[PDB]
């Protein structure tokens, strides 16, 4: 397949929702109701254009219950990405400003359900690069629905032939290697599985991490220095030991300790039986 | 208050204003331009309609649960209390529309940032007369709420035509403090070595970004890390090595040719990595430098508006 390009007129922009790390998001109508992300990089060079035509055609095979789909872009007013539209609230909202209420078997679905998503993604060798509760969706309360994946080309900004990740996102998922950007390619599968494990940590606990933390230069800094890590004694006390020692896994400072999703996912699975 | 003639009249002339306004509301605002934004928010010179006083308008959007906002919004009602000169007027915050919003005077020079655009490098004689007015700033803070600034940089040093230095967006709210925490990633840092690998130490840890703000607009130039060889005779780091610059090297300086020695002096007593080995708010009041700064009858209303293309 090759143009996945949409044309202008046929994308009604409707209401601004906001914006995130790269883009910003409006819902607009497309055949049904869609989710149109602005990028931030509006100007983009024809070495940077081509990457970014090249890795949707990647993201526009993807087909998983737990992904949101991908239905290419625009380069019309300016560069934007068309997603699915996503009813209901994300799990930032639900877990952190609705205070929603759910039980262990719950929780767990949850988490069985973002690695059940996040397993095909690392299948088909993708990198999410910005898992978090934020790009995690509850569709119509049941299926989870994971979004904002890949798409490495439309974050940090290039020189002319480069992309050098100008590291961008939130920094409470982000590995400890991935904080200090200093070894190539800091993004992999277990930073992938370090934010995962952060998104247990909301799930399990109710918080975000580093509670007692309110300084965003100090959580940087001593995040990539090893001197802090996310407190598990904030784990509710229903939380099941096997959960609360497989989140301690994909939290290992050092990344080849981690596991990876096929063994994650066959953890979760089997603490959901015996539950 | 230990304040003149001039500014009693300014003084007093604000709280007159401030009465004419009554409840706050959405609906009674008509926006006219924007004045700037930051990662986490936007600024607009906005009209309000009831009294036709024109203000500056920042709007925050925090997804927080409502029973932390409501907690915010109480707590960012101290600003009422806070009358000098030296403090960015206020007018009231409320919420609405998921947006908050805080409600203060217009400065119409903008922030030492922007002026620091227009002007490339700023002058020394100018640098003594906005130091007084960070120092009496943060003293005023701290003496009078006992509340310090914990965002001293020149994004949030305002200026205005009638030759005004205002501080402004210094942590009121605490929880609002912590809401921001999850905020992406910047790209530069004015926050002291002991605040990275620890918690604020009073007062000294504020005048470490004065401090660092006083070199960069000095020099015109972001000093983490120090200017190369060639490039200062002509007179990009990630995020966490910047950090890690701060806490672990030795803390950055001016050029020993262009400044003089008691501005160099006074930005190294500022600049000194341990918080209690730095200078406080009493010695930096009474430093050579400032002794000079304060005497000497620079036109910084001159100045500014020169810098950036107003009538005199
Ligand atoms: N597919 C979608 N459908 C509906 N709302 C969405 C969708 N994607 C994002 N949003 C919402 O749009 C707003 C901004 O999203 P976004 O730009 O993705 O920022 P973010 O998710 O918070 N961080 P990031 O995804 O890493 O950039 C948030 O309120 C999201 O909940
Ligand atoms: N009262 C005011 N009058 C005029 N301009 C203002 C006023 N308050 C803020 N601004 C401008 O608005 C800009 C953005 O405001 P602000 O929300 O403080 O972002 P910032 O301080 O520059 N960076 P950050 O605080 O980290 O988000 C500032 O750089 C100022 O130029
Ligand atoms: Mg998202
Ligand atoms: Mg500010």
């Amino acid at each position: 397949s090759d143009d996945w390009e949409i044309p202008d007129g046929q994308i009604t922009v409707g209401q601004r929702i906001g914006s995130g790390s790269f883009g910003t998001v409006y819902k607009g109508k497309w055949h049904g109701d869609v989710a149109v992300k602005m990028l931030n990089v509006t100007a983009p060079t024809p070495q940077q254009l081509q990457a970014f035509k090249n890795e949707v055609g990647v993201l526009r095979k993807t087909r998983h219950v737990n992904i949101l789909l991908f239905m290419g872009y625009s380069t019309k007013p300016q560069l934007a990405i068309v997603t699915q539209w996503c009813e209901g609230s994300s799990l930032y909202h639900h877990l952190h400003i609705i205070e929603t209420k759910f039980e262990m078997i719950k929780l767990i679905d949850i988490a069985r359900q973002t690695a059940q998503g996040m397993d095909y993604l690392h299948a088909k060798s993708i990198i999410h690069r910005d898992l978090k509760s934020n790009n995690i969706f509850l569709h119509e309360d049941l299926t989870v629905k994971i979004g904002d994946f890949g798409l490495a080309t439309v974050k940090s900004r290039w020189s002319g032939s480069h992309q050098f990740e100008q590291l961008s996102g939130s920094i409470l998922w982000m590995a400890p290697e991935v904080i200090r950007m200093q070894d190539k390619n800091p993004y992999s599968f277990q930073s992938d599985v370090y934010a995962f494990g952060i998104v247990l940590y909301e799930l399990m606990t109710g918080q975000l991490p580093y509670s007692n933390i309110n300084n965003r230069d100090q959580i940087i800094f001593m995040v990539g220095r090893g001197y802090l890590s996310p407190d598990l004694s904030k784990v509710r006390s229903n939380c099941p030991k096997a959960m609360k020692r497989l989140m301690a896994e994909c939290l290992k400072k050092k990344r080849d300790e981690r596991p990876l999703f096929p063994q994650i996912l066959a953890s979760i699975e089997l603490l959901a039986r015996s539950l | 208050l230990e304040l003149d003639e001039q500014q009693r009249k300014r003084l007093e002339a604000f709280l007159t204003q401030k009465q004419k306004v009554g409840e706050l509301k959405d609906d009674d605002f008509e926006k006219i331009s924007e004045l700037g934004a930051g990662n986490g928010g936007v600024v607009f010179k906005v009209s309000h309609k009831p009294s036709g006083l024109v203000m500056a308008r920042k709007l925050i959007h925090l997804e927080i649960k409502p029973a932390i906002r409501n907690q915010i919004i109480r707590e960012l009602q101290v600003l009422h209390e806070c009358n000098s000169p030296y403090i960015v007027g206020f007018y009231g915050a409320f919420y609405s529309d998921g947006e908050i919003s805080i409600c203060m005077e217009h400065m119409d020079g903008g922030s030492l940032d922007q002026v620091l655009k227009k002007a490339g490098r700023i002058p020394e004689q100018i640098l003594g007369k906005v130091s007084i007015a960070v120092i009496k700033g943060l003293t005023y803070l701290r003496e009078k709420h006992k509340i310090m600034h914990r965002d001293v940089k020149p994004s949030n040093i305002l200026v205005n035509s009638r030759g005004e230095i205002k501080l402004c967006d210094f942590g009121v709210s605490g929880q609002l403090i912590d809401a921001m925490a999850n905020a992406f990633v910047g790209t530069r840092s004015y926050m002291s070595p002991e605040r990275l690998q620890g918690t604020h130490y009073s007062v000294q840890s504020d005048i470490w970004s004065m401090g660092l703000s006083l070199v960069e607009m000095a020099v015109g130039r972001y000093p983490i890390p120090p200017p190369d060889a060639k490039e200062l005779e002509l007179m990009p780091m990630a995020i966490f090595e910047l950090l890690d610059y701060i806490v672990n090297e030795p803390p950055p300086k001016l050029p020993s040719g262009v400044f003089s020695l008691e501005f160099q002096d006074f930005v190294n007593k500022c600049l000194i990595k341990n918080p209690a080995e730095r200078a406080d708010l009493k010695q930096l009041m009474v430093h050579a430098f400032i002794k000079r700064s304060d005497a000497e009858e620079v036109d910084f209303a001159g100045w500014l508006c020169s810098t950036i293309g107003l009538n005199q």
